[PDB]
RNA sequence: GUUUAUUAAAAACACAGCACUGUGCAAACACGAAAGUGGACGUAUACGGUGUGACGCCUGCCCGGUGCCGGAAGGUUAAUU
């Protein structure tokens, strides 16, 4: 029950699913009686080196509230879906809902 | 080996010419196809005869095939439904069997023998291309399409 | 667990056991059994074909499904039982549809686990999927080298095979052995190492420990008369030979393999 | 029965010589393999164990004349 | 306080070589900068900043 | 514990343990002109071979010779032509 940041890029190529893993990442949550506090899509960003011989990556940002399990189950999924790479989280103490 | 051949092959030769070939290739191939045939004095008599009509048979196979594939080209879009994943991974496959069924499903006898995936086998949704042989000198095209629920 | 014997006796005092508390004390699911006899390493000729086999207890064959192609069905694991025919254990499964079936058991396996085979099984130990669907770097066991052949890598007690490459249709497989193997990526593997993966720390302890289990006494060939073993006699102990075995092939470093067919496959050998 | 089917071919027995003339016997066998041949006349493919030398004899003479001998001899096919 | 996806002001305390550059130099707070270096090594591994020059 | 049934029961053989080495499964290996069978309805925590022989402290130096393993540019070299 503890406030969550979530950061993931996917492959470009997915560029154009990332607005139906929002839906279902966010319907996890919010049917654990989570609450979502930011949503940002920060479009494909230039990539400061090269992951995976890959130079352009799908930016959005996820800040979020619910509890252990949510998250850690959630976690698993973000690791076999090869569509996002390198996805972050993180721990905070206050909500907070800023454009960034 | 010298043989005689039935039908246009593609490097070998023409219709009706006597080239001499490799004994596996005739001897595997050629005879239990209809490509071509042993060039013995019984059949080339027998030839003769039959020379006229063979050719004008021949035509007849591949303008029904021509036929049956603007038939196969008409029919523009052809559905399936398969099990699909997250982002549009299908955990299965479509495989030459099921895009074959498809076809005749409502549509035109196509054999599971004439399709081509140069692509690979089709495991992702979405719309693809997919390319039919209905005679060695014609081809078909169309654009597949699987979705599932 | 792994428990040494207090020396109230010689053949006592060496002896280390592997002691599991969750295995089934009662008998074996009667339906999934057969029997199998002893052959004592007797071909259909009758004839020694393989030396050092003979005697041991008795025991009874159970159906172990090696191919898992019950798919969409989850199962539900019953109890855990000693085999008798293999280093590790067997995890006796329910299908919720009724059918009950054997399967070696994985590592962190227990009773009233959840375990699914499929193609859109989740990916935790137990399930089976082809390796097409299992993410790379995973460790699985019991591997089939053809699809729907049954698995054949990676069975002993504490076996265990990873994925390191997938590459089109084949995936390349981290051997238990160190080499490295192709195989295709429709077979299908189980996720999880083998359970009991203290097989290795027992101590049979006494002679007649081995024997128990059908290992007949092994002779060295120095101790031969020339007749029999190429190692021979000689008055005292005097060898003066390369090794080699019985039938004179030279062992100790002599390479054997000469499978032309599957070379292939065998990207590196183990070593 | 490493007989050919076509020609009859047989193993035979004869014996190699070294450089000392030493006679050790041996045996002399044919290049028979498993090959099928479609049979133009019966739509069917039809196997049977034939040596180098009788597939040429088929090439020459024909699957169905080949065919012809053997059910004169009652060989089966 | 430092916030990792405040990206514009991350260049003023790091070089072209991605060097962070040391507290004596910008005159950065002994508080301030252990979360700015926190921040700067967050930002580099989510490819926002280069480790180095060279990739 | 085993052994020269009928002059040798032992320090010999075996032994748990240890090490080297082979074997990716149609495994190596072994009996078979072959089919096939065992190894094994086992799958490298498995199996075969070899040496040593519980356990304790240990196991040094030498690769010229012989064997094995790897490479092989070059020299030499069979049938065939
Ligand atoms: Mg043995
Ligand atoms: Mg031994
Ligand atoms: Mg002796
Ligand atoms: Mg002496
Ligand atoms: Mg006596
Ligand atoms: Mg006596
Ligand atoms: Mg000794
Ligand atoms: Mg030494």
């Amino acid at each position: 029950m503890r406030h969550y940041e979530i950061v993931f890029m996917v492959h470009p190529d997915q560029s154009e699913q990332v607005p139906g893993m929002i839906e279902r990442y966010t319907a996890a949550i919010t049917g654990a009686e989570g609450k979502i506090h930011r949503l940002e899509d920060w479009g494909r960003r230039q990539l400061a080196y090269p992951i995976n011989k890959l130079h352009k990556a799908h930016y959005v940002l996820m800040n979020v509230e619910a509890p252990q399990e949510v998250i850690d189950e959630l976690e698993t999924t973000f690791r076999f879906n090869d569509a996002v790479i390198r996805s972050m989280v993180m721990r905070t103490k206050h909500a907070v809902t800023e454009a960034s | 080996m010298q043989v005689i051949l039935l039908d246009k092959v593609a490097n070998l030769g023409s219709l009706g010419d006597q080239v001499n070939v490799k004994a596996g290739y005739a001897r595997n191939f050629l005879v239990p196809q209809g490509k071509a045939v042993p060039a013995t004095k019984k059949n080339i008599e027998f030839f003769e005869a039959r020379r006229a009509e063979l050719e004008a048979k021949l035509a007849e196979v591949l303008a029904a095939a021509n036929a049956r594939a603007e038939k196969i080209n008409a029919l523009e879009t052809v559905t399936i439904a398969s099990k699909a994943g997250d982002e549009g991974k299908l955990f299965g496959s479509i495989g030459t069997r099921d895009i074959a069924d498809a076809v005749t499903a409502a549509g035109v006898e196509v054999a599971k023998s004439e399709v081509r995936l140069p692509n690979g086998v089709l495991r992702t949704t979405g719309e693809h291309e997919v390319s039919f042989q209905v005679h060695s000198e014609v081809f078909a095209k169309v654009i597949v399409n699987v979705v599932a629920e | 667990a792994v428990v040494k014997c207090k020396p109230t006796s010689p053949g006592r005092r060496h002896v280390v056991k592997v002691v599991n508390p969750e295995l089934h004390k009662g008998k074996p699911f009667a339906p999934l059994l057969e029997k199998n006899s002893k052959s004592g390493g007797r071909n259909n000729n009758g004839r020694i074909t393989t030396r050092h086999i003979g005697g041991g207890h008795k025991q009874a064959y159970r159906i172990v499904d090696f191919k898992r192609n019950k798919d969409g069905i989850p199962a539900v694991v019953e109890r855990l039982e000693y085999d008798p025919n293999r280093s590790a254990n067997i995890a006796l499964v329910l299908y919720k549809d009724g059918e009950r079936r054997y399967i070696l058991a994985p590592k962190g396996l227990k009773a009233g686990d959840q375990i699914q085979s499929g193609v859109d099984a989740a990916i935790k130990p137990g399930n089976t999927l082809p390796m097409r669907n299992i993410p790379v770097g995973s460790t699985v066991h019991n591997v089939e080298m053809k699809p729907g052949k049954g698995g054949q890598l990676a069975r002993s007690a504490g076996t265990y095979v990873q994925i390191v490459a997938r590459d089109g249709a084949y995936v390349t497989l981290r051997l238990r052995s160190g080499e490295m193997r192709k195989v295709e990526a429709d077979c299908r593997a189980t996720l999880g190492e083998v359970g009991n993966a203290e097989h290795m720390l027992r101590v049979l302890g006494k002679a007649g420990a081995a024997r128990w289990r059908g290992v007949r006494p092994t002779v060295r060939g120095t101790a031969m008369n020339p007749v029999d073993h190429p190692h021979g006699g000689g008055e005292g102990r005097n060898f003066g030979k390369h090794p080699v075995t019985p039938w004179g092939v030279q062992t100790k470093g002599k390479k054997t393999r000469s499978n032309k067919r599957t070379d292939k496959f065998i990207v590196r050998r183990r070593s | 029965s490493r007989v050919c089917q076509v020609t009859g071919k047989r193993p035979v027995t004869g014996n190699n010589r070294s450089h000392a003339l030493n006679a050790t016997k041996r045996r002399f066998l044919p290049n028979l393999h498993s090959h099928r041949f479609w049979v133009e006349s019966e739509k069917r493919f039809v196997t049977l164990r034939v040596s180098a030398k009788g597939m040429r004899v088929i090439d020459k003479k024909g699957i169905d004349t080949v065919l012809a001998e053997l059910r004169a001899r009652g060989e089966k096919y | 306080e430092i916030d990792y996806k405040d990206i514009a002001t991350l260049k003023n305390y790091i070089t072209e070589s991605g060097k962070i550059v040391p507290s004596r130099i910008t005159g950065t707070r002994a508080k301030y900068q252990r979360q700015l270096a926190r921040a700067i090594k967050r930002a580099r591994y989510l490819s926002l900043l280069p480790y180095t020059d060279r990739h």
